[PDB]
């Protein structure tokens, strides 16, 4: 199992951003992608997940509205867009994974 | 428990036709456990078909499984003379059961 | 004297698959059994080494609530002194096993019209698994004197194969949510 | 609609051997199932293969209600499945069991302080139980190449053996009374309701 994610990225405020993140090991569609959201200086954040079978994502509150999860299942590429870029929006953006409710993130 | 139910018992095609054999199964049953197997006059069974339409290797492309639920059938495309043999069924709960073989003999 | 989170458990929206089987731990609070038992929404609901409707008067230093998703044939082997691939390489109970174990269809919840593959079950290991022994590892499994290194093939398959679950199963074929509560210095569950 | 006579089993004053058990047929009645299973005065209330809660709401075509007496360690080879002295060579349970099996402690009702040996079990037999085979022969059983013919002596013991059931026993050797409640199916016409 392994998880890598898109390089870097510099954008201005009102941008837009489409981060990816690609897998290898297992059934891509098995199991549940979600990201984490660390900001400089604070601690991690759960953004939400979107399951890769059905596509219907879940947002928790406060990253609705701007935020877009996204799959493409012909390359195992889980996916992460952010319309209308503020400055606060600055932060690390993890992947990962869901084995279960147990082994919920185990791979990053 | 399971129990199959292949037809017919004997089945008369020339070389070249297409084979249909059946095999019936006495209640609902996954695709996942379905086996067809070969078996020419004195020799051990070959296995053929697994799951429930997924060629073993060294199976050649002229068989093909299908089926679901209760009903399956062993399709051989365009038949050969090597392919004139008894041809079994298998499923499997707790253990594995089998069907009682389908005979396919020269028209 | 606060009560017992068992609504958090059972009516889970999402279980685990059995091999990688899920464990709460209830620990200072108090549970009303019965009414688990009254709700005659369950198809399975057997103890062992105590009774259901004295339950209400006991208590134990810590119970533990198993639970997990496997298929209807399979129920009967959560069990002591069973065998099957369940109860050989995924759960098994030990045979002084002193607790209750409650199982419902689940077929609405858990099985998707193309096939809901997401549960999944162990397949291939090299023995039994203790009582209450849990298996994650991933390994290929090695049937050959030639071992694998991390590569299917011949003689060398993933342990691990998924549970076919479709509305058009068959019953047995069906997808149940199991729950298991074993039962166990100074007590912290009563009623 | 007359009510069936379940308390004529559970509550029967004198029970059966384990080798030698009954089967009352059940026909013709209904059954209020929960008015047993809320009694909270069994030890041991395991069915298999349905809910005791959802038991009322069910029919069946013929109820076996089963009944006999061993020790409370056995109480658990009274399910499908299980092995033991009880389990293969008394009363048999079959694999694909759907009824329920009851029990309660007896040694209030079912020992007596010199030692009560009315009660007992087969110890000695050349295979297992058929399910639901009752066997009472009490033919002396032959362990070697030399036949009995009637006369007790060596490889040559009598197949039953007596439970010593006193108050002072522990609690495993203890007796428990067992009801075994068996359901049947459809396609016939059924009788028994709730
Ligand atoms: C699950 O939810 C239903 C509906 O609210 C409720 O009737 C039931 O008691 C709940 N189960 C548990 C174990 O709390
Ligand atoms: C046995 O007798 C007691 C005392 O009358 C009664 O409460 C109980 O219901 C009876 N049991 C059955 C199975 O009828």
């Amino acid at each position: 199992v392994q998880l890598v994610q898109s390089g870097s990225e510099l954008k201005k405020p009102g941008a837009s951003v489409k981060v990816s993140c690609k897998a290898s090991g297992y059934t891509f569609t098995t199991y549940v992608m979600n990201w984490v959201r660390q900001a400089p200086g604070q601690g991690l954040e759960w953004m939400g997940w979107i399951n890769t079978n059905t596509g219907n994502p879940t947002y928790a509150q406060g990253f609705t509205g701007r935020f877009v999860f996204s799959l493409d299942t012909s390359v195992s590429t889980a996916s992460l867009q952010i319309s209308s870029l503020k400055a606060e929006d600055t932060a690390v953006y993890y992947c990962s994974c869901e084995i279960t409710t147990l082994g919920g993130m185990d791979v990053w | 428990e399971i129990v199959l139910t292949q037809s017919p018992g004997t089945l008369s095609l020339s070389p070249g036709e297409r084979a249909t054999l059946s095999c019936r199964a006495s209640q609902s049953v996954s695709s996942s456990y379905l086996a067809w197997y070969q078996q020419k006059p004195g020799q051990a069974p070959r296995l053929l078909i697994y799951g429930a339409s997924s060629r073993a290797t060294g199976i050649p492309d002229r068989f093909s499984g299908s089926g679901s639920g209760t009903d399956f059938t062993l399709t051989i495309s365009r038949l050969e003379p090597e392919d004139f043999a008894v041809y079994y069924c298998q499923q499997y709960g707790s253990s594995p059961t089998f069907g009682q073989g389908t005979k396919l003999e020269i028209k | 004297t606060n009560l017992c989170p068992f609504g958090e458990v059972f009516n889970a929206t999402r279980f685990a698959s059995v091999y990688a089987w899920n464990r709460k731990r209830i620990s200072n609070c108090v549970a009303d059994y019965s009414v688990l038992y009254n709700s005659a929404s369950f198809s399975t609901f057997k103890c062992y080494g105590v009774s259901p409707t004295k339950l209400n008067d006991l208590c134990f230093t810590n119970v533990y609530a198993d639970s997990f998703v496997i298929r209807g044939d399979e129920v009967r082997q959560i069990a002591p002194g069973q065998t099957g691939k369940i109860a050989d390489y995924n759960y098994k109970l030990p045979d002084d096993f002193t607790g209750c174990v409650i199982a419902w269809n689940s077929n609405n919840l858990d099985s998707k019209v193309g096939g809901n593959y997401n549960y999944l079950y162990r397949l291939f290991r090299k023995s039994n698994l203790k009582p209450f022994e849990r298996d994650i590892s991933t390994e290929i499994y090695q049937a050959g004197s030639t071992p694998c290194n991390g590569v299917e093939g011949f003689n060398c398959y993933f342990p691990l194969q998924s549970y076919g679950f479709q509305p058009t199963n068959g019953v047995g074929y069906q997808p149940y949510r199991v729950v298991v509560l074993s039962f166990e210095a100074p007590a912290t569950v009563c009623g």
